[PDB]
């Protein structure tokens, strides 16, 4: 928002195997990194075995 | 203090613009 | 500890500001810089004896 790249999150040890558990939490703030450019297209980086 | 070494060109406020392209070229 | 990173970008080329943020081990670095990157990024553990 306005050149100001928002960074929220929060970590859960969770059991079921493949979707959300039903439940509610909330993303803290963490960091609001000043970065003055535009986003429209994202990508995902991964570790490979 | 300052006197070809400064240069000058709608955007989102504090947004920057470091493409050179042409907008033909211009 | 597979799922590491993240890249931001409007082309994702050389020729608009970009962002790449890698959780690496031990820290996390967050470049905006004008990058040429791969076709098929990512981050590759490999295990020693």
């Amino acid at each position: 928002i306005d050149g100001y790249f928002k960074i929220y999150s929060k970590h859960t040890p969770i059991n079921l195997v493949r979707d959300l558990p039903q439940g509610f939490s909330a993303l803290e703030p963490l960091v609001d990194l000043p970065i003055g450019i535009n986003i429209t297209r994202f990508q995902t980086l991964l570790a490979l075995h | 203090l300052d006197s070809y070494n400064y240069l000058y060109r709608n955007l989102k406020p504090f947004e920057r613009d470091i493409s050179t392209e042409i907008y033909n070229c211009y | 500890n597979i799922i590491r990173g993240w890249i931001f970008g409007t082309t994702l080329d050389s020729k608009t500001q970009s962002l790449l943020i890698v959780n690496n081990a031990t820290n996390v670095v967050i470049k905006v810089c004008e990058f040429q990157f791969c076709n098929d990024p990512f981050l590759g553990v490999y295990y020693h004896k």
